[PDB]
């Protein structure tokens, strides 16, 4: 605001703000059984496999 | 010589019996024929022919 009083005039000002960036990690885990797997890779025929 | 068959006997668990077998573990040789007889001809008479 610009005054006309007794203390000395008013100067432009400047701030200099640092903005940083947080960062968050997760983690989610899974099992998978391991005769679950085996017969992922296995061949099959028959209608019940 | 003599004159046999020339290949395995197939049986493999169709649609009717692989429900039986997965929800209630117990399957059957057959299913058509048991369930040709017992809804079908309930009094049939075991015959040999």
């Amino acid at each position: 605001i610009a005054h006309g009083d007794g203390r000395r005039p008013n100067k432009q000002r400047q701030y200099i703000v640092m903005k940083a960036c947080n960062k968050h990690h997760i983690g989610a885990e899974i099992e998978l059984a391991a005769a679950d797997i085996e017969l992922l890779f296995a061949e099959k025929e028959t209608p019940l496999d | 010589a003599m004159s046999g068959p020339a290949a395995y006997a197939s049986y493999v668990v169709r649609g009717a019996n692989l429900v039986t077998a997965v929800s209630y573990g117990r399957a059957m040789r057959n299913f058509e024929q048991f369930m040709a007889r017992i809804v079908d001809h309930p009094n049939a008479l075991p015959s040999v022919e």
